[PDB]
């Protein structure tokens, strides 16, 4: 019988009969409070009936019940959070029902960390990850970037081995935002945890598609940063054509991002005993400042020490 | 102000005519930006940069006391409440009652769990985010009643019962893991002097896996490089000095990226929006990471600035996260509250704060009542608190168990 915290006809606890026994505990602040919350009738009724069940240590059906009040009136309470887990152990709650109520608390407060810990306990606990690419699938439905929902898929995948779709629901994201970063990174966290990147179809396949997107959207950093991100392991100085095919685009796509990779190409082929170091390293300089003084002065204290830092070691 | 002058107009957004979510949602925030920044033209008045420190003081001094119930939502961080306000009162030079004191020494008491730890409020359950956030409050007080309030045998237990065996630390017992911990337990471990020999064994390490594709930290191995977590993760590998566990380059290309070329503040991670918190988050790195290459004997390192726009920064912060009644917020628009107030000031310090050994540099925009009393990087409490609290625990020796 659950009265909904916001139902019309909700009635405090202190009102209630079926409660009538047990005295509430106030919150004990001290004689002189500091950072005190002036908390709402609702808000003091339930805390400190919560707290006279905790104190106690009452695990009843009732105590149960009260913990979806005070979750819901603050659900980053974790003391709560834990007391409901103890609850539905020794109670022995049917757990897929709980699945329902955490599932539409998610739904609610999306940005909460104590609801998406929740639902991974009971995942857990089911040793059931059914529901769960499907649920994520909608949270990053409304908020495609939202950091627990993308934690917690991560998790889902890696502890359940449900790679075998991840790639293309990668695709279908890049889609509908090729700027979503979040994706960018799912799609690393899986490549790197399936075939890798040292397979060279794959990095082919990989480096060709973010060229393709790059000359899409010229603009979009998080296409730049994973085309770096995954060659500069290896070492972009590795491949040779590169610097060529980017050196086209400089009419075209000739974005500040374009540049930066420029000198980062640069960087490597200094520190791996490159030929014309005279030249490549004046180039580089040269983009240095023009990135210092022109196409990114936000950043001109970076620019500055990237050209200062490569004189000192390629003078 | 390098906001206003007219060749800045040409760092607004380009989409390439093709939008997602990701550029309508920047476009909106510049605008509004763009807005804030004529504001002066149109009004016709001379810019005047003003940190509201009355205005910010009065809401600060209020809150120390009492909060409305739209605070609710934070009854499980009232030691966070405590070390927010007493930050942005230390960085504004505002001194704190010894009566004040006193009764903030006594409530986090309060919150001091039997078993080490301190939890969000009075009899709940010990978490390490309170914890360390109690911790630094006492340490801002400085006064022995503060340092004694601290049962440093049972903290490390504490730690001990969090401590995973692949290096992580648990937020709390039976909770969740990420970077956030390792920061928290190495910061309040190192302030009270409880480190034994193996209490971090394998922390640096782990904290290196969360280092990703980006140069940026995430959450926890796997996750999306983002500005609180590289914070915490950095400032946690500094404390135990195993910075260099880090690829610090592509680190700092990552965190410098993360300065918007228009609106002058940072953005958390790579294609979302700016926030005023993150002026301390992320710019807090610059510091970080001049210490960390300046120790490996990096001779191109400036004397004089950090290595982000300092003076874009501020600007930001000044402009657009000033509520004129007093304190700071996220982003034009939002409303203020007691966290974007501490890391907006605390961001502010930052910037306008240069140091590198034997050189020391200010950069102060506005009218000069507007600079603030530095922070600490690592712990982001006033210099001179970490050292007399450090210098304090230091008497005690490490517990023995
Ligand atoms: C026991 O747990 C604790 O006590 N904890 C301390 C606080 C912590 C949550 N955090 C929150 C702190 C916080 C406090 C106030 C006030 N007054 C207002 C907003 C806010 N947000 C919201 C916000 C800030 N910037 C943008 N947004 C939306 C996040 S956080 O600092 O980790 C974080 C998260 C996301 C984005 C940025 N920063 C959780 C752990
Ligand atoms: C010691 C301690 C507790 C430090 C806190 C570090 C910190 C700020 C972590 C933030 C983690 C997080 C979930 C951000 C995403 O929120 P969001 O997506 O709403 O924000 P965003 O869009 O700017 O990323
Ligand atoms: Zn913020």
């Amino acid at each position: 019988g659950f009265l909904s915290l916001d139902s019309p006809t909700y009635v405090l606890y202190r009102d209630r009969a079926e409660w009538a026994d047990i005295d509430p505990v106030p919150q004990n602040d001290g004689p002189s409070p500091v950072v005190q919350i002036i908390y709402s009738e609702k808000f003091r009724d339930v805390y400190d009936y919560f707290r006279a069940v905790l104190q106690r240590d009452e695990r009843s059906e009732r105590a149960f019940k009260l913990t979806r009040d005070a979750i819901e009136l603050n659900a980053a309470n974790y003391t709560v959070w834990h007391f409901r887990r103890v609850l539905l152990r020794s109670l022995q709650k049917d757990l897929q029902e709980e699945m329902n109520y955490i599932t539409a608390i998610i739904e609610e407060q999306p940005k909460n960390y104590q609801v998406w810990h929740h639902r991974r306990v009971l995942v857990e606990w089911l040793k059931d990850p059914s529901q769960e690419l499907e649920f994520i699938a909608d949270i990053l439905n409304q908020d495609a970037k939202n950091y627990h929902a993308w934690q917690h898929r991560q998790w889902v995948i890696q502890e359940f081995r449900l790679w075998d779709n991840e790639l293309q629901y990668v695709d279908q994201l890049l889609k509908e935002d090729v700027r979503n970063n979040s994706v960018w990174n799912q799609r690393h966290f899986v490549i790197s945890n399936t075939t890798g990147y040292s397979d060279r179809a794959v990095l082919e396949r990989e480096v060709q598609y973010t060229l393709e997107m790059i000359k899409l959207v010229p603009h979009n950093e998080s296409a730049w940063n994973y085309l770096k991100g995954i060659l500069q392991d290896r070492g972009l100085s590795r491949y040779p054509n590169l610097l060529n095919q980017l050196l086209d685009l400089q009419p075209s796509h000739s974005s500040p991002y374009l540049i930066a990779f420029l000198v980062d190409i640069y960087e490597d082929m200094l520190e791996n005993q490159c030929d014309n170091k005279e030249d490549i390293l004046n180039k580089a300089l040269e983009l240095c400042e023009i990135l210092a003084k022109e196409k990114d002065t936000i950043r001109k204290e970076y620019w500055r020490y990237i050209g200062r830092s490569l004189q000192s070691k390629h003078s | 102000l390098y906001s206003l002058r007219p060749e800045h107009a040409r760092e607004r957004l380009q989409d390439d005519s093709v939008e997602t979510v990701t550029s309508i949602e920047q476009a909106k925030v510049e605008e509004k930006i763009q807005e804030v920044f004529s504001s002066y033209k149109f009004n016709h008045l001379v810019p005047r940069l003003v940190l509201q420190r009355e205005k910010h003081f009065h809401y600060l001094k209020r809150g120390l006391r009492q909060l409305t119930d739209a605070y609710e939502c934070l009854d499980a961080s009232r030691p966070w409440l405590c070390y927010w306000i007493l930050h942005s009162l230390e960085l504004l030079d505002e001194p704190i009652p010894q009566i004040v004191a006193t009764d903030v020494c006594q409530f986090l008491e309060l919150c001091q769990s039997p078993d080490g730890g301190f939890g969000g409020g009075p009899g709940q359950y010990p978490h390490l985010a309170p914890t360390y956030a109690a911790v630094n409050a006492l340490c801002i007080i400085g006064t022995e009643e503060a340092y004694n309030v601290i049962n440093r045998e049972k903290l490390l237990q504490y730690l001990y019962s969090l401590k995973q065996p692949d290096g992580s630390f648990l937020m709390h017992v039976g909770g969740e893991v990420d970077v956030r911990s390792a920061y928290c337990a190495a910061s309040v471990a190192s302030l009270t002097n409880i480190i034994t020999p193996d209490l971090f064994e394998g922390t640096a390490e782990w904290i290196a896996r969360c280092q990703n594709w980006e140069g940026g930290i995430g959450g926890v191995p796997g996750m999306e490089a983002h500005g609180g977590y590289t914070f915490c993760g950095l400032a946690a590998l500094v404390i135990l000095k195993k910075e260099r566990s880090l690829n610090l380059k592509s680190l700092l290309q990552w965190v410098t990226s993360r300065q918007m070329r228009f609106e002058g503040g940072f953005q958390g991670r790579c294609n979302k929006l700016v926030d005023g918190c993150y002026s301390f988050w992320q710019a807090g790195l610059l510091p970080l990471l001049h210490r960390a290459l300046h120790a490996q004997g990096d001779p191109a390192l400036s004397m004089s600035h950090w290595m982000f726009h300092q003076q874009a920064l501020q600007e930001y912060i000044l402009m657009c996260c000033q509520c004129p009644a007093g304190g700071l917020l996220d982003k034009p628009g939002k409303s203020r509250d007691f966290y974007h107030t501490c890391y907006c000031l605390s961001g502010l310090s930052i910037a306008q704060h240069f140091g590198s050994g034997a050189m020391l540099h200010d950069v102060v925009m506005g009218v000069p009542e507007n600079v603030l009393q530095p922070t600490h990087p690592v712990y982001n409490i006033g210099p001179d608190k970490v050292i007399q609290a450090t210098t304090h625990f230091l008497q005690k020796p490490v517990p023995g168990f």
